[PDB]
């Protein structure tokens, strides 16, 4: 009956928006990641970083504004405001990228909270904690993509930008530099992604239209009491249209459940994975029997060869302005072009 | 208790919401942002 | 007992092991066409011509590609939109040169795809379900429709469909991108919160599900094993699904209608991928994303670049690069 | 007992308030038509091309030979005018009737009168409903053919002269030329419908439709259905729904490629020229300019070893060369006076080529039809300047999108009818599921 | 007998109340020229 | 950075007799460029015929130079090739073809100096940008 | 179903809750306005007004080039703007 049991009592009662000892670190990193993100793309530039606008205030609209990532010159630098590098002026960290790690780190510690509220949560109400579980996909991809990515490169000014255009760049970057298309972790996080969609749709749809009549209406959303014991659809119906329709059908539901779980949550992992290859520039860039044919034969031409050519010429044309501390000068005469373009 | 009926707090909540939306559409063609 | 009765039996009955039905009558012989074809070229077509210039892609295996970088090449600029069946070429090697089995694999499958679409409704209907299980599989099939035959008939050229191939479709994405710029699409925006939302719910409600099933087996085996297939009692308690969920956001922010929530998992990524398959569609007649080059400039007119000017960089590198040898005159205008 | 959300489905069966809706709904669409019309004008300039102007009313008043005269020029612009009015003016009587209807009048019609009630499985008053309208869809093609021959004519991209009002005094009846637009292939250079290149063509289908309509009107009011219709439709309010939402659908696909690929019945002197169209405009204006450099365009060898202005068709035609290629199946009044029968003539490219033909190309070329969502004009790359979308891209996009939901909505109602009509729409009986009752597939 | 003052009520001040001002500063914004 | 006095200057004639603009003149000559001119010449280059851009150092070597106010009101109302040697007047817009370009008919010599204005100004601020093409971009 | 607090469509319904915000929620949305419009805002974050981001005949970016001697480099870039 000390302090701590009294604390505990506070902390885990029943109310609109639960806390419990999980809170003290989910909500205050949770508001000052999403405020730092609302602060710096309302009023923050990029000017002294990137050479970019990118506030409100500096005529950006929603698609455009970001909290960009620190100037090269900056290195892996934490970037605390009472750093060597801000010195504790508040104005000069903003100047100076201190925005970006601010949301980056406390972002990394919310999302540490938030699979420990899961945690809390779960072990209160009696449930099995596979919520918490499917989180680490999430989890593995912010870290790998925020952290990992840019600690293996030069400086946190090659990690994504929090906006929208920034990370349609840093789409763009990814495939002109590291061919990232091309790699077979990423084709299989597509999979994972565009499986979890289908099954999503797939599932929600056969549910609705097994549906037992279990009322008169027409909208048949009110035959349903949360406290009843009977499956609302007919499962043996379901598997049947779908044995004669696509071949095979699920007949246990646990399974399809886990199944849903598992599909979505590995395909993320593996797309983890190859992102962090590629903090090495360990890509999958090329075929080496493709390119010694190709040398020899100038005949030869595959949609392997044609989208190189596509990615040479987005590096030539995007870096001078989007690696602007590397002071590339490309006259017009080096620039690769095909006829008339 | 219910004095404001709320389909009308709805009614002007939602007004305002088109106004201010409006407000920075209209931005997107003058001043700053504007390509002029 | 007449003999066309019976075979109308035979068609419509709900016993054969797969469903025929009269969708079936035309969706078998269109998808094996369509197939044989299919897996033939994909082997051993010689390159295809597909630029109408004289410059002819490998695509198949026996020409020097592997899984990721073969495809069954799209027909000939030459061609446009002109129909190319076997019997119009004087030859089938004019027709290999030129791309014919494309053309032969697209619309045997658009028309068996869409054939199995009907067939989903008519099963429906036989077996007394309810009959929307085909509107769900509308979102995919209008996606196949707008990169095969809408964007070709915008553009002017099955040669700018999309390739039968892994890395083709890359190329066919990457040049999408910068002509027109469909990252800073509207509609490309909501199919990725379709997928990307589909891919969360679909997670979220397998793992609330596996939450909440009850005790039914022993450590040593499956849980999957506390189900058996056709029992009348559900399998978890959606009570205690509700009673976490609710409280790891807020109460009114997680359902417990069970109808309601399988709505919602089918609606959301079937509308987002409904939207996404309209941007290809009506990119195809050139409503392209939105166009910020150079809109924030200072007081003296300076432009100030935004990352949209970053990416204007990226796209004007593929445009200058695609089909290097196709363009003889300074604008691509399809 | 359907939802809020499925409120108008309470109509289905309360006659008297669902015309209500009808005709209020059709208030909607005439006010708009009205509404829009005096926007456009309000707007209009008319020393700026319309298709920079973000037109598409005026357009059609434009086609149908009120305020142009020769080259599409505005002469007078109170034609507009009228249009806009009479319009505006005419949805007030019709919002008047549609909302008495809906809320103070009858709500079912059929005790107040045998001839304006109908019951939906009444097949022979379907029918007899639906063939007065074919007649008042017969009078209205006859409509544009009464303008067409009797009342100033129509725009005429072809005329002689660079285009002009032109009385249409021989419409095609021969029905191997009506008809066998019918037949075409949809396909490239062959493209259906699509393909009708002359006012004649186009006067004559619709004397043909305004009969076929009337002939069909007739007929639907004298008979009903014949025992294999009677058993392969289903008959109730929400089929016939559906079987109306699959041809919206239908049409607004026709209509989407019509807007992309005909230059007659939308001229591109208002609504900008095509995109096959600009894309030959291009290949036209460097021909033009290398030639008057000293280049012979005939012969010249480009990268590829195809020439680099005049190649051949598959079928051997003379054609432009770059990537325009696949566009050779483009004819346009600007064009055609360089064709021989072998395709593009060399002789008339050296020596034939008119001014008004070089600044033809040369606006075609610079309005391409394409733009950003925001109407930045041109390619995806270009930079902020020119506030332009093509018309045309405007209205094949927007209907192509019409035309996609009203097919998922066909489905929708079409499976619904299927499955209320048969008795399962919603959800199995517990006490009677079918598929407990059939053998196991294995 | 309902309290005024909740955590629940901190949560949504601690959001509602920067939400409106900077509604107000990007209103302002849109009247910058340059 | 800012539109200051000395940018707004800019040649009057060829004897170097220079004019000063006013801000307003200048954003009315960007808007009647924008106009009548944009849809060939956006920033700077020719769309229709791309070997000939309105960067100054072009204009300045034109017969009769057309870097200047005068040069450029001129060609407005009667152009000709690069060398002088003929008038193009029925396939470039000027006031002297104003019938078959209706654009032209409603420009008063008032907007001819703000639209010459704007062309020997925008140079100065966007440097190699005017005239440079997609490489600038 | 419920924890205890005050249902929220009571609240916004209630006369008393409009009296506190018809002023609390135009003062904020004031206030918010201010900062801009006095132009504080420019001056807290280090945000260039459209006349500062080049000097008059300059188009080199001030880009930050040293880590450690960072803060000095924005502020000699700022006096170039004096
Ligand atoms: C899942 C669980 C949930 C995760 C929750 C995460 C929340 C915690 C967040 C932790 C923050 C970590 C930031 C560490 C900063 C970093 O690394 O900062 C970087 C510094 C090293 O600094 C870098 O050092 C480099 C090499 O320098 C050396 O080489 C130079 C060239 O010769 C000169 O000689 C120079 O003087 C010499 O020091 C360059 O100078 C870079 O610019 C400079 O940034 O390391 C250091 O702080 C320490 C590095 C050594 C310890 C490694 C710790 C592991 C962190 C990396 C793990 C991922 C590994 C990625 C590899 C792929
Ligand atoms: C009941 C079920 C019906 C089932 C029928 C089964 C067969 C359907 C056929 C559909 C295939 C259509 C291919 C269209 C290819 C193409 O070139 O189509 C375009 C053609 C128009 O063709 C063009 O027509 C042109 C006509 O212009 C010519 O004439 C003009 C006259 O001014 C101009 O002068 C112009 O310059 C000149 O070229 C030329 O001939 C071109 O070469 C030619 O390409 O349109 C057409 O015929 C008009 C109709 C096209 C409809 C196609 C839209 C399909 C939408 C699918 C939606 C999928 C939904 C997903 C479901 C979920
Ligand atoms: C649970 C809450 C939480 C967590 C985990 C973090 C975490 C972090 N913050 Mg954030 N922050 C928070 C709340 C939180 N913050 C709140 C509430 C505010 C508002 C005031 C801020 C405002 C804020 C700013 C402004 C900045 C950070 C920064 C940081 C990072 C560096 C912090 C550091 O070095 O700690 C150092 C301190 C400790 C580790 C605590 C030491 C405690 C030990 C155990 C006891 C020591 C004994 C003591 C000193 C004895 C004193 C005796 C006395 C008599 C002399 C890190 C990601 C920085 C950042 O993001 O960089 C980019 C940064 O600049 N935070
Ligand atoms: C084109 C659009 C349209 C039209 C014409 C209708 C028409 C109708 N609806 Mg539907 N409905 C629509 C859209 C539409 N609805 C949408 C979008 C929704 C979803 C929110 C619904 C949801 C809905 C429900 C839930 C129900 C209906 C019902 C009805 C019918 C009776 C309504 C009634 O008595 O209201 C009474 C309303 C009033 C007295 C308020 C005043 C409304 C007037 C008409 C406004 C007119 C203003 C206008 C300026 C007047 C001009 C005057 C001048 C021209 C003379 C009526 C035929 C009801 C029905 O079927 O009845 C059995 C019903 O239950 N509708
Ligand atoms: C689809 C349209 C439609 C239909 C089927 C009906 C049908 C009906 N209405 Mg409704 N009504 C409509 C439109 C329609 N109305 C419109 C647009 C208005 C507003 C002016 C009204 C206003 C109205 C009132 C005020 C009343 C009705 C009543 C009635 C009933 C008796 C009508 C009768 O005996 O007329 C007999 C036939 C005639 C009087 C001949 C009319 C000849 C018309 C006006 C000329 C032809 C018009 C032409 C074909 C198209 C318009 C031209 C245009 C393109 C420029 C009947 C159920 C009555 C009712 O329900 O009583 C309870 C009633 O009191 N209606
Ligand atoms: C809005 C127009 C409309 C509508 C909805 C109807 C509706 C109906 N008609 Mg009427 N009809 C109309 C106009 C219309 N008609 C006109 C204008 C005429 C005069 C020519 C007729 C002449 C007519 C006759 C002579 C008969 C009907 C009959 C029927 C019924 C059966 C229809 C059926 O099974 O077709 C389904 C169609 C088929 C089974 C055959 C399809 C053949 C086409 C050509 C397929 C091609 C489609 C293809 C994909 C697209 C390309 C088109 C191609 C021609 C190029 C139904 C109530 C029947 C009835 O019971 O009358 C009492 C009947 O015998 N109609
Ligand atoms: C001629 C056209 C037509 C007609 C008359 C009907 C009529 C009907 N439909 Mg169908 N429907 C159509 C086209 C049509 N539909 C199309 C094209 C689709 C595909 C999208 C559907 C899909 C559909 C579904 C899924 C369902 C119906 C249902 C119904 C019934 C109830 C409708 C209702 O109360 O909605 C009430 C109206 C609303 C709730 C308003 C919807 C708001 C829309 C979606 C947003 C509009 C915004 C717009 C895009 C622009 C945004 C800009 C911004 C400023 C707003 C009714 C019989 C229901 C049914 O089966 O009943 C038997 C039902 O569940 N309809
Ligand atoms: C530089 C440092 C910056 C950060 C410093 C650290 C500040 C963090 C403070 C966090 C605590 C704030 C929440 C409590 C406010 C409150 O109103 O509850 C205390 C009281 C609530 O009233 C009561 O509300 C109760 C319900 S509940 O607990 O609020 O849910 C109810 O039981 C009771 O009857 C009623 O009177
Ligand atoms: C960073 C920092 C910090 C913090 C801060 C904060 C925390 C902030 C917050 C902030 C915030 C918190 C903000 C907010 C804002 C908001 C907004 C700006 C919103 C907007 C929205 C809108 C615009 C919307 C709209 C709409 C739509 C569009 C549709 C639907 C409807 C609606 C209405 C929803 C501190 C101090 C610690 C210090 C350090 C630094
Ligand atoms: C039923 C219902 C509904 C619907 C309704 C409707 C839809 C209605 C309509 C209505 C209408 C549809 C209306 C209309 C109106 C109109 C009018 C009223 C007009 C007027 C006009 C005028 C007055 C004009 C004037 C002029 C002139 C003459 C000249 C020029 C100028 C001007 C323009 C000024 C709703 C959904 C809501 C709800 C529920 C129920
Ligand atoms: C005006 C014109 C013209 C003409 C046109 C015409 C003459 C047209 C006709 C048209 C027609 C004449 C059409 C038709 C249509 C048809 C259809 C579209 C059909 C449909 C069908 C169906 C839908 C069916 C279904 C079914 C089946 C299959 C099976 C059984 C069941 C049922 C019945 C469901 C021309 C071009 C010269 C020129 C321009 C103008
Ligand atoms: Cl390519
Ligand atoms: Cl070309
Ligand atoms: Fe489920």
């Amino acid at each position: 009956r000390g302090w701590f049991d009294i604390l505990d009592d506070w902390l885990k009662r029943d109310r609109f928006v639960f806390v419990g000892w999980s809170g003290i670190l989910l909500f205050p990193c949770a508001y000052l990641a999403l405020g730092g993100w609302l602060t710096g793309t309302t009023f923050v530039t990029s000017w002294y970083t990137h050479g970019l606008a990118s506030s409100y205030l500096e005529g950006c609209n929603f698609l455009t504004v970001a909290v960009s990532t620190p100037a090269n010159s900056m290195g892996h630098s934490l970037l605390l405001l009472w750093g060597p590098e801000a010195q504790g002026d508040f104005t000069r960290w903003c100047q100076l990228g201190g925005l970006w790690t601010f949301i980056a780190l406390h972002g990394a510690f919310g999302l540490i909270g938030f699979m420990l509220r899961q945690f809390e949560i779960a072990r209160l109400v009696g449930v099995r904690p596979y919520n918490a579980i499917a989180f680490s996909a999430p989890i593995a991809v912010f870290v790998s993509v925020f952290l990992i990515y840019p600690l293996g490169q030069s400086s946190w000014f090659f990690a994504p930008s929090f906006g929208v255009a920034a990370i349609f760049r840093f789409l763009l970057f990814f495939q002109g530099f590291h061919n990232w298309t091309l790699n077979p972790f990423h084709m299989m996080g597509v999979a994972g992604v565009l499986g979890g969609a289908l099954l999503c749709a797939i599932h929600g749809a056969t549910v609705e239209n097994t549906l037992f009549q279990d009322g008169e209406g027409a909208s048949t959303f009110r035959a349903f009491n949360p406290t009843q014991a009977e499956e609302t659809y007919s499962m043996v119906t379901a598997n049947r249209f779908w044995s004669q329709i696509f071949g095979i059908a699920f007949s246990n539901k646990r399974w399809l459940h886990f199944f849903m779980l598992f599909v979505p949550v590995t395909g993320l992992w593996m797309s983890a994975i190859g992102v962090v290859g590629l903090a090495l520039n360990l890509r999958s860039y090329d075929f080496i029997s493709q390119e010694i044919r190709a040398a020899e034969d100038p005949e030869f031409e595959t949609f392997y060869t044609k989208n190189l050519l596509l990615n040479e010429g987005i590096r030539a044309w995007m870096a001078p302005q989007d690696q602007p501390h590397e002071n590339f000068v490309f006259p017009e005469e080096v620039l690769p072009r095909g006829n008339a373009l | 208790g219910g004095r404001i009926p709320l389909w009308i707090v709805a009614t002007v909540a939602g007004m305002g919401v088109i106004v201010i939306v409006g407000l920075f559409f209209y931005g997107a063609y003058a001043g700053l942002g504007s390509s002029l | 007992a007449n003999l066309w009765e019976r075979f109308c039996n035979w068609v419509t009955s709900t016993d054969n092991r797969l469903y025929v039905g009269w969708f079936g009558v035309i969706m078998i012989p269109t998808l094996l066409a369509a197939t044989i074809c299919f897996v033939i070229a994909f082997i051993a077509a010689p390159p295809v011509d597909i630029d109408g210039i004289r410059e002819p892609v490998s695509g198949s295996l026996l020409y020097g590609n592997n899984i990721i970088t073969g495809a069954v090449v799209p027909s000939s600029n030459a061609i446009g939109l002109h129909f190319y069946p076997i019997w119009e070429a004087a030859s089938l090697d004019e027709w290999l040169y030129n791309g014919g089995p494309y053309q032969l694999i697209i619309f045997h499958f658009l028309l068996g795809a869409s054939c199995y679409m009907g067939r989903q409704w008519e099963l429906s209907y036989r077996l007394g379900m309810r009959p929307w299980i085909c509107v769900a599989y509308s979102a995919p099939l209008a996606s196949a429709f707008a990169v095969f035959l809408i964007y070709p008939i915008g553009q002017g050229s099955f040669s700018d469909g999309m390739p039968l191939g892994i890395s083709g479709t890359f190329n066919f994405m990457i040049v999408f991108q910068a002509e027109h710029n469909i990252l800073m699409h509207p509609f490309h925006q909501l199919g990725v919160a379709g997928v990307f939302g589909g891919a969360l719910f679909c997670a979220m409600h397998g793992s609330l599900v596996t939450s909440s099933l009850i005790r039914e087996t022993t450590e040593t085996e499956s849980a999957n094993y506390g189900y058996k297939f056709g029992q009348e009692e559900e399998t978890y308690n959606i009570v205690a699904a509700h009673g976490y969920f609710g409280r790891l956001i807020f109460q009114y922010a997680s359902f417990n209608n069970s109808r309601s929530l399988h709505f919602f998992l089918a609606a959301w990524p079937v509308v987002g991928v409904w939207f996404t398959a309209l941007g290809i569609s009506t990119m195809a007649f050139n409503l392209n994303g939105f166009n910020f080059n150079h809109s924030v400039i200072d007081a003296k007119g300076n432009v100030i670049n935004t990352w949209a000017d970053i990416i204007n960089r990226a796209n004007l590198g593929m445009e200058v690069m695609h089909e290097r040898n196709a363009h003889n005159f300074p604008l691509d205008l399809a | 007992g359907f939802a809020w959300w499925a409120g108008n489905a309470r109509l289905i069966n309360l006659s008297g308030k669902l015309l209500g809706a009808h005709v209020a709904h059709a208030g909607l669409i005439v006010f708009w038509a009205g509404a829009m019309t005096l926007f456009e004008l309000a707007h209009f300039i008319p020393e700026k091309p319309m298709y920079e102007q973000g037109l598409i009313l005026i357009p059609h008043i434009a086609t149908l030979g009120w305020g142009v005269g020769p080259g599409g020029e505005v002469v007078d612009t109170f034609p507009f005018f009228v249009v806009g009015v009479v319009h505006l003016i005419s949805s007030a009587v019709l919002g008047f009737g549609g909302v008495y209807h809906a809320i103070r009048g009858p709500e079912t019609l059929e005790e107040y009168s045998s001839f304006f009630g109908y019951d939906w499985k009444d097949k022979n008053k379907m029918t007899t409903i639906l063939g007065f309208h074919l007649i008042v869809l017969g009078i209205g093609a006859l409509l544009l053919v009464a303008k067409a021959m009797f009342f100033g004519g129509l725009y005429d991209t072809w005329a002689p002269g660079g285009g002009d009002v032109r009385v249409i005094t021989n419409p095609t009846l021969d029905p191997r030329v009506i008809f066998g637009y019918l037949l075409k292939s949809p396909f490239g250079g062959e493209g259906w419908i699509v393909s009708v290149n002359n006012l004649e063509d186009v006067v004559g289908g619709h004397i043909w439709i305004g009969l076929i309509c009337i002939a069909g009107g007739i007929w639907h009011i004298l008979t009903t259905p014949f025992g294999w219709a009677r058993r392969a439709f289903i008959w109730s309010g929400e089929a016939y729904l559906s079987y109306s939402l699959g041809a919206l659908s239908m049409m607004g696909f026709i209509a989407t490629c019509f807007v992309w690929f005909n230059n007659t019945v939308y001229p591109s002197e208002f609504y900008g020229p095509t995109g096959p169209e600009a894309s030959q405009a291009q290949a036209m204006t460097f021909l033009i300019r290398d030639q008057k450099l000293g280049a012979n365009v005939g012969s010249a060898q480009g990268p590829t070893g195809l020439g680099k202005y005049l190649m051949r068709s598959p079928t051997g035609e003379i054609i432009f060369g770059g990537e325009t290629m696949r566009f050779w199946d483009f004819r346009g009044p600007w064009l055609e006076p360089l064709r021989g029968p072998n395709g593009l003539d060399l002789n008339k490219i050296k020596n034939d080529i008119q001014p008004w033909q070089e600044r033809r190309a040369a606006e075609y070329m610079t309005h391409a039809p394409l733009g950003s969502l925001n109407s930045v004009g041109g390619v995806a790359t270009e930079i902020n300047s020119v506030n332009f979308v093509s018309p045309r891209s405007w209205l094949a996009t927007s209907h192509f999108v019409l035309a996609f939901f009203f097919l998922v909505g066909h489905l929708w109602h079409a499976g619904r009818a299927r499955a209320a009509a048969a008795g399962f729409e919603k959800g199995i009986d517990r006490e009677s599921e079918p598929v407990l009752s059939m053998p196991s597939l294995d | 007998s309902y309290p005024i003052f909740t955590v629940r009520w901190v949560a949504v001040h601690t959001l509602a109340v920067p939400t409106i001002f900077f509604l107000g500063a990007i209103a302002a914004m849109q009247f910058i020229q340059r | 950075a800012e539109l200051t006095p000395e940018v707004l200057t800019v040649p009057l004639n060829s004897e170097g007799k220079t004019i000063t603009l006013t801000e307003k003149q200048y954003l009315e000559g960007k808007r009647l460029f924008q106009y009548a001119c944009a849809s060939c010449h956006v920033g700077g280059i020719t769309k229709t015929n791309p070997s000939l851009d309105l960067r100054t150092e072009t204009l300045a070597l034109a017969t009769p130079p057309r870097d200047n106010i005068e040069g450029l009101v001129d060609y407005m109302k009667n152009p000709t090739t690069y060398d002088g040697e003929q008038e193009i007047a029925e396939v470039h817009p000027s006031l002297r073809s104003a019938d078959i370009f209706p654009k032209m008919r409603n420009l008063t010599e008032k907007d001819l100096v703000a639209i010459a204005g704007h062309i020997l100004v925008e140079p100065k601020i966007l440097g190699d940008k005017w005239g440079g093409g997609k490489v600038y971009y | 179903g419920t924890t205890g607090e005050r249902p929220f469509s009571d609240i916004i319904t209630s006369v008393r809750y409009w009296v506190i915000h018809s002023i609390t929620i135009p003062a904020l949305f004031i206030a918010g306005w201010l900062f801009v419009s006095t132009g504080l805002a420019y001056d807290v974050f280090g945000t260039p007004r459209p006349d500062s981001y080049y000097a008059q005949e300059q188009r080199s970016i001030p880009l930050v080039t040293d880590r450690f001697e960072a803060k000095q480099q924005v502020e000699t870039f700022l006096e170039q703007l004096k």
